[PDB]
């Protein structure tokens, strides 16, 4: 359903960050977020498309101020297998 | 470039090797309303497009100028996911 | 390259960078009449055309030898305005 | 609140045509338009979100062709507090 | 629906004699001028496409001679939205 | 490559620079009989071709290999002015 | 008042295939020519102004083919005393 | 490319002189039978391909990959003179 | 690039000394069922195809974005042996 | 109807040579010739459109030996509103 | 036993295209993810063997535009103890 | 009178694929040849003059793919005079 | 029917290797081998496409440890009439 | 006679690519292989003249994409003697 | 229909060979030859198309040995005009 969006911080720090000015920059949901082990933290949002492509590029600005950014990626419209199998916070 | 709408995958494993990791995708032109109207044409993906998405499939010459697909043998390519789709001011397509 | 009349607009978040910025619209082909008789096809602008206008879209590997369409993938682009349209000598379109 | 873009020019004639290509890109709705004096104009659009982001950019380029362009830029979500205090059209009253 | 042509000059006389110069040279109305402030104003006129087109190409060089130029623009038929929301006489 | 014969001209005054004061033409595709059968296309002249002439007009990437159209962007011109079409050795079409 | 287009061409032949294409190129009426003499001669077309305009940018590029080609112009707006008082076709009692 | 079945000749007097000397047909696809199917198109032959032959046509971009027709203005030429066609292992056409 | 089943082989004797050695081959498109549903075309072979077994073709300017076909006059080509055919989820081919 | 011929001398005689020539090599109507003034004079002929094409070839050839030729030009097929205001002998 | 296809990357982001793109490129069942921590996430797809092989070459390039991509791996056959002590999801 | 065209080769193969292709080119009555000994041989075609005209041009690119080719030339407007007295066919 | 994989080696022992590891790579049939004489032999097996491909050039590696490989090629679908001609064991 | 293409190859490998490409590409009857020892194998095909000339000359292309190929002929008529003497299939 | 095979040496003996070498080399008919005059002769073949060209290319190769081979060429299938009125034995 919902587009997907996610930041990846070496630092827990900078998740909360860059969440916090994803969801103040456009109408999207934050759904929660997976820590991998090692540091690495993940923040995940949904909803539209162009929100979240707008959210990220201005997430990961205001997170690149903390500390460093592993990745930014968007995908519009994950296929219907993942969100069953992924905490996407979209699964039934 | 036309509007289309995914319909399916095609799986090669005996190809020109150029291609490796190109996704094929099974595209049917669809009305500007989303009622998927044409015949099944093959087409690589550039943008990540999975099933029950609209989406635009530049043909020819023109379907090379991206890199995933350069001097690589394509005829057939996709360039973009359709986000709504405006006629004389009445929406006809959201997504 | 056929007299098409503006139809819609399409619009794409998602795209091939290359092309980001350009002005994607829906055209349907038409007789010299104004009267639409065709199938809808995309082609990006590169004149400023607005909806219900009638345009010439050329196609294929020479939509691209136009700026601002250079080595990015297109294979349709409008090129013109139509202003009249002569048949035999009498006016079938004006403006 | 529906989306926002805007296109600052020094001239006027590249609002003009900014404002043209923003609404002939996509389907939104152009405002008005807001003089701050100096000869700096600037057009305000609002819509949903995808069509001013992709108009907006449609503009740059389309106000660059003759020149100018002093700023150029795009509001997904303005706070209620902006869209009641400031002309951008969608207030309440 | 009729075509645009706008002429702006950081000058009160360049718009004259611009003005002047666009309807001598084909059959086209001219609507006023706006003032931006700040010394620069624009003339407007409207009419057939073709006519503004050799209307402003005959302006511009006709106020070349007094002036500066800031930009010289031909619309062949403004969107519906625009004319009703900006003062380019054809407001309904 | 395709005969035709000419039905009328189109005049547009906002285009591609390029490719201005080339002379735009709409040609309906005949038969071998002077019996037009096919839908209005346009192409540009580089040939000198005048309403009522039966003629030849190429399309796409390689309508472009002609001088005074070669960087240009045009997807279809003029090559030829017909004079006669023989069929099984019997002329159907004379000038 | 119908637009003017003009090509002025130093031989003869030039003329003519200047004239034809402005006609071949779009609707415009061929009104006739006049002989300046000295091998100077001046095609004359008239109808709505984008279509001369055409056509002119069309002569002008046909008729260089041949070479010369001294001068083309092209008037949006005749006043009403030209063609009154020149024999460039549109003139009144005719 | 495409099978097809030459029908007649085409003469132009009024040509662009980098197209002089070339001979031009007539072709009509057809059935793998010599059944004529299709409308009547034009390419130049380079194979001296005569009346009553079946031939393959390639068109477009790649029609001018053939040391003649080289820069010159071709998007159809013929490139073969077809002996037979098989099908599943039975003959339907001979010589 | 589209869909389609090989139905059989073309031989010809007289043909551009560039294109010798190549395989020349009958195709007829198909729905994404093995159910060929269109007009005969030919394309060079590639991969090494045999009848009735399903490919994909890729035409036109990038049907030569190939070794044993660059710069040879070619509009079509085989670049494939399809393994199976997604729809909505459901196979409805297999080797 | 049909095609258009035309030379043109700065001499009297080299379009004489130049019709002589013309009419000897092609099947073509020799209509007459147009006084320009200022020397120049031209010559006109009229017939299908290859005739002309060899007609005139073989007078540029044919009428460089006398003096200069200043030009040559053919139409396959004048428009129908050419020939009712020039003088080229297919006149109504 | 259902083949095997597996792509393991340092990120999060990583894993989740390179998953998702396996899943868009081909028939192919998502089976889960497994977290060896430090970091290091790894897919599993398994399906058809011409399906994963298909994928699998998806996902490596998918991956690799957001970087990292430790390991990429396809494995036709599991033998039956792997596919019993082993989390990969066809086990009994 | 109808047109003639002719071609004259050292060889013969070379007067064959000439004489074919011009035939093979336009609608054009191969008339027979002649032989002047010394082993050139002459090609002789007759028929509408765009088609000669047209075939000819045909024999001479396509009898250079051998060799040769001394002469080749087209008359449109043969004298009356020549047909009767030469063996170019048409005579009476 | 099935697909087709091939190695041969100038030497008994790098085809039985080769041989063992191609059935242990993916769902392979082993036919079996045709010696044609002065040392070198050839492995044969079948099957579907992609589990053949994924056989040899997996098998191929294992021969490389032992010694020279002289050949390797993946047929996909045989032409019929190969099959009932040569022993590959598909034959009527 | 039907006519007759030859193709020789070191390997095996390399006769089968070329013998299954040769089939592949025209109405041709693929007759059988022979074996001379020394690795050496060679493959006949014998069909109609311009079928042969097709599947060889594209059997050869096919082969050498493995390599070696030794030699690579046709004979478009073979004498009477040659097909009762020789096995290659028409007898 | 028929095809056409030639070959044109300067010499009787040339021509005798390749004639020869062409029968023996493919399902040809010999119809004779064509003396051109000055020594050159011209041997003259005709059947199927690609007979004809694996006929041909094997003469040509077998007159070199005696000497100079002037011209060699192959027609698929001439047009009916040219068997009527040249000795090329197909003639009614």
């Amino acid at each position: 359903a919902d587009a997907l969006g996610m930041i990846e911080v070496r630092g827990f720090v900078g998740m909360v960050e860059a969440a916090d000015a994803m969801v103040k920059a456009a109408k999207v949901e934050l759904i929660g977020y997976e820590k991998t082990g090692g540091g690495y933290v993940t923040a995940v949002v949904r909803g539209d498309v162009a929100a979240v492509k707008a959210a990220t590029e201005a997430g990961q600005r205001a997170a690149e101020r903390v500390g460093e950014v592993v990745a930014v990626h968007v995908i519009p419209r994950p296929h219907v297998n993942v969100d069953a199998a992924l905490p996407l916070g979209r699964t039934p | 470039m036309v509007l289309g709408k995914v319909v399916g995958t095609v799986v090669a494993s005996r190809k020109e090797p150029r291609i490796e990791g190109l996704s094929l995708l099974l595209v049917r032109a669809c009305d500007p309303d989303g009622t998927p109207t044409g015949g099944a044409v093959v087409c690589a993906d550039a943008v990540g497009a999975g099933v029950g998405e609209v989406v635009l499939y530049a043909s020819g010459s023109s379907a090379r100028q991206t890199e995933v697909t350069n001097n690589r043998p394509v005829d057939a390519t996709i360039m973009a996911i359709v986000d709504l789709v405006e006629m004389g001011g009445d929406v006809r397509f959201r997504k």
